[PDB]
C-alpha cells in the first residue's frame, strides 16, 4: 500500500509524471481530492490551463517541469484534514483513455 | 454501454394524481448517478433531478426521484396540466453518457368536442395546378378523432394528410389539421366539399361543407 | 444566469461536415469546474450525448462518433463548437449545446441548455414556401405554408401581438419530398370586417420571409 506522508505544517509532495508525447503543445492536466472519477477530476484543487484568480494565495502548486511531464503536486502547510486520496489525471490529445493516478496522502501530527 | 429502458412508454393521468415513471438500467449505475429531465414541446430538456434524488434549483417539491442499482423512479405528485411533457432519464456513472427513450405523460381532462372549420383552396394556389382543402378540428379531448373527406358524397382516401398539435399546456386539449390534395382539374370537376368529424364529444358526426364557387 | 445559443446551417449534404457553434453569455466558458456538452435528438426520437469538453480542456466523446467528431473551445469569443464529418441521414437531428456545473464531486447532468437547432442531412436543394390564405366566413382563419425544404418554418400572427387561440401545426412531409404546414387562429365572427390578421412566415434555410394578410373572401 503506497502512501505519501507529511507532517502537519510541512509541505506534502505527491509525484505524478506523464510521457509528453505531444511536443510543445499544451496537454490537459487536473488534480483533485478523491479517486479519479468517470471524467476529469472530482473536487478540483488547481488549474493548469491558466492561472487561478487567487493563484498567489493557494496552497496547491505544480513546482516541477510540467512542460516535460512532471505534474507532481505540492500541498503547502498541510493539516490533518489534507489526508486522503488525490487524483492526478492527464489527457494527451487523441488518447484512447486518460492516464489516471490515485495517490494516498497521510498527514501525521506534529 | 449502459442501456436505459423507460416504462411505461406512455402515461395518461388526471390532475392531482401521482405519476410514477420508471427507468431501468442494463447494469448497475454507479453512485446513484442518474438524472431526470422534462422536455416540453419545442423546448430543450429541463433538469428535474440529479444524483437519483436531489432536486435541481427551481424545481417544485412535487417532483421526487428515488432508486438505486438498476431501478430508478421519478414521481410527480399533484399533477398539473402543465406537467404534460416527455420525461427522460440519464445515467452518468459510466461513459458513454446515455439516456432512456422517454415516457410521454398526457394529462387527462373532461371530454371536449372539437369545433370544426373547412377552408377552400385559394385562387392563387389553383393557378399553379393544385388544390389544397383544409379541415380544422379545434380544441378537443381525447386525442382520438376521425376526419372523413367527401367530394360530392364520394369518400376520399389516400389523398389527405393530417397533423395534431401537442397537448395544450393550459386547457389540455388537442387540435388537428387535415389537408385534402387534388389537382386543379379534379377540384373544378366537383361541387360539394365536405369534412365529416367523429369524436367522443359529438353525439353524432359533425359535417362542415362548402360548394365550389359559392360564398 | 448562463445562456447558451446554437448557430450554424440547417442543411448539410451527405458526406460533408456539419459545423455548429454555441455562444455562451452570462458567464465565462473558462470558469472552474464546468463542462460543456453537445447532445442531439433525431426527430421523434430520444437524446444522444455526442461529447463534452471540460473547462480544463479534457474532452470525451460518444465512442461510435469519436472518429468523426471534434469539440473545441474558443475562450476569446466565449464559444464552443462541434464538427461532425462525413455526415449521413443518420445525423439529421436537433442539436443542443448544454452545460453543467459548478461541480464538486464529478457529475455530468446538464442545465441550462441551448434552444436546439435542427440540422437536416440531405442532397436536396433548399426551397422557400408558398403561403396561401385559409379564409374565414366564432370564426377561424389561417395560413397554409406549402412546399418548402428543409424544416423548420416559424409562423407568428400580427408580428407576435396575436397569440390567443393560435395553433401552428406540425408539418407533414408530402410525397414530393417537400413540407407543408398550417397555422390557424380563432377570432370573433363580428370582427372579420374591422380587424387585420397577418401571418408572418419565416423560413430561415431559404432566407424567405412572407407576411400574408388573411381576410374573408369577397363575393
Amino acid at each position: 500500500e503506497v502512501e505519501y506522508r507529511a507532517e502537519v505544517g510541512q509541505n506534502a509532495y505527491l509525484p505524478c509524471f506523464y510521457t509528453p508525447a505531444a511536443p510543445g503543445n499544451l496537454v490537459p492536466v487536473c488534480w483533485g481530492k478523491g479517486a479519479c472519477p468517470v471524467f476529469e477530476c472530482g473536487n478540483v484543487v488547481l488549474r493548469t490551463d491558466e492561472r487561478d484568480v487567487n493563484y498567489w494565495t493557494s496552497r496547491y502548486w505544480l513546482n516541477g517541469d510540467f512542460r516535460k511531464g512532471d505534474v507532481s503536486l505540492t500541498i503547502e502547510n498541510v493539516t490533518l484534514a489534507d489526508s486522503g486520496i488525490y487524483c492526478c489525471r492527464i489527457q494527451i490529445p487523441g488518447i484512447m483513455n486518460d492516464e489516471k493516478f490515485n495517490l494516498k496522502l497521510v498527514i501525521k501530527p506534529a | 454501454e449502459i442501456v436505459l429502458t423507460q416504462s411505461p412508454g406512455t402515461l395518461s393521468l388526471s390532475p392531482g394524481e401521482r405519476a410514477t415513471l420508471s427507468c431501468r438500467a442494463s447494469q448497475s449505475v454507479s453512485s446513484s448517478y442518474l438524472a431526470w429531465y422534462q422536455q416540453k414541446p419545442g423546448q430543450a430538456p429541463r433538469l428535474l433531478i440529479y444524483g437519483a434524488s436531489s432536486r435541481a434549483t427551481g424545481i417544485p417539491d412535487r417532483f421526487s426521484g428515488s432508486g438505486s442499482g438498476t431501478d430508478f423512479t421519478l414521481t410527480i405528485s399533484r399533477l398539473e396540466p402543465e406537467d404534460f411533457a416527455v420525461y427522460y432519464c440519464q445515467q452518468y456513472g459510466s461513459s458513454p453518457i446515455t439516456f432512456g427513450q422517454g415516457t410521454r405523460l398526457e394529462i387527462k381532462r373532461t371530454v371536449a368536442a372539437p369545433s370544426v372549420f373547412i377552408f377552400p383552396p385559394s385562387d392563387e394556389q389553383l393557378k399553379s395546378g393544385t388544390a389544397s382543402v383544409v379541415c380544422l378540428l379545434n380544441n378537443f379531448y381525447p386525442r382520438e378523432a376521425k376526419v372523413q373527406w367527401k367530394v360530392d358524397n364520394a369518400l376520399q382516401s389516400g389523398n389527405s394528410q393530417e397533423s395534431v398539435t401537442e397537448q395544450d399546456s393550459k386547457d389540455s386539449t388537442y387540435s388537428l389539421s387535415s389537408t385534402l390534395t387534388l389537382s386543379k382539374a379534379d377540384y373544378e370537376k366537383h361541387k360539394v366539399y365536405a369534412c365529416e368529424v367523429t369524436h367522443q364529444g359529438l353525439s353524432s358526426p359533425v359535417t362542415k361543407s362548402f360548394n365550389r364557387g359559392e360564398c | 444566469q448562463l445562456q447558451l445559443q446554437e448557430s450554424g446551417p440547417g442543411l448539410v449534404k451527405p458526406s460533408e461536415t456539419l459545423s455548429l457553434t454555441c455562444t455562451v453569455s452570462g458567464g465565462s466558458i473558462s470558469s472552474r469546474s464546468y463542462y460543456w456538452g453537445w447532445i442531439r435528438q433525431p426527430p421523434g426520437k430520444g437524446l444522444e450525448w455526442i461529447g463534452s469538453i471540460y473547462y480544463s480542456g479534457f474532452t470525451y466523446y460518444q465512442p461510435s462518433l469519436k472518429s468523426r467528431v471534434t469539440i473545441s473551445v474558443d475562450t476569446s469569443k466565449n464559444q464552443f463548437s462541434l464538427k461532425l464529418s462525413s455526415v449521413t441521414a443518420a445525423d439529421t437531428a436537433v442539436y443542443y449545446c448544454a452545460t453543467g456545473g459548478p461541480y464538486g464531486d464529478y457529475a455530468h447532468w446538464f442545465e441550462p441548455w441551448g434552444q436546439g437547432t435542427l440540422v437536416t442531412v440531405s442532397s436536396a436543394s433548399t426551397k422557400g414556401p408558398s403561403v396561401f390564405p385559409l379564409a374565414p366566413s366564432t370564426a377561424a382563419l389561417g395560413c397554409l405554408v406549402k412546399d418548402y425544404f428543409p424544416e423548420p418554418v416559424t409562423v407568428s400572427w400580427n408580428s407576435g401581438a396575436l397569440t390567443s387561440g393560435v395553433h401552428t401545426f406540425p408539418a407533414v412531409l408530402q410525397s414530393s419530398g417537400l413540407y407543408s404546414l398550417s397555422s390557424v387562429v380563432t377570432v370573433p365572427s363580428s370582427s372579420l370586417g374591422t380587424q387585420t390578421y397577418i401571418c408572418n412566415v419565416n423560413h430561415k434555410p431559404s432566407n424567405t420571409k412572407v407576411d400574408k394578410r388573411v381576410e374573408p373572401k369577397s363575393c
